[PDB]
């Protein structure tokens, strides 16, 4: 499916980094996006978690061992805060 | 239930990235694209 996805500026820069350097990472992120759209914020692949503390309102799924997709969904529209760990 | 939140917060640089990026989403500083999945 074609999904309309909103990114934070920093998440978009990181997504572009993966497009340019790690296509397998892009494929995984896109599979997570597919699952969020098909099954909702909390259901499907990547061990979805409702975040707490001052991350409340957002969710995490595991892209790989270190990177998390941090996102929320409003009226079926996916918003990405992060797709790459900022060390 | 808290481990993943703490993982994201444990490095202050990642915490700052998330705080700024959440603010950007909530304040309308965003980039939207069509992605085929």
């Amino acid at each position: 499916a074609r999904l309309n996805i909103t990114f934070s500026p920093q998440a978009f820069e990181d997504y572009k980094y993966f497009q340019q350097n790690d296509k397998k990472m892009v494929k995984k992120i896109n599979e997570l996006l597919k699952s969020i759209d098909r099954n909702g914020a909390l259901e499907g692949i990547g061990k979805p978690e409702k975040l707490k503390s001052n991350l409340t309102g957002y969710y995490s799924r595991r892209i790989n061992h270190e990177h998390r997709l941090v996102y929320t969904v409003d009226d079926n529209h996916i918003k990405i805060a992060s797709c790459k760990y900022h060390y | 239930s808290m481990m993943e939140t703490l993982y994201l917060q444990q490095n202050p640089n990642n915490a700052e990235h998330l705080a700024q990026s959440i603010a950007d989403l909530e304040r309308g500083k965003t980039i939207t694209k069509d992605i085929d999945v």
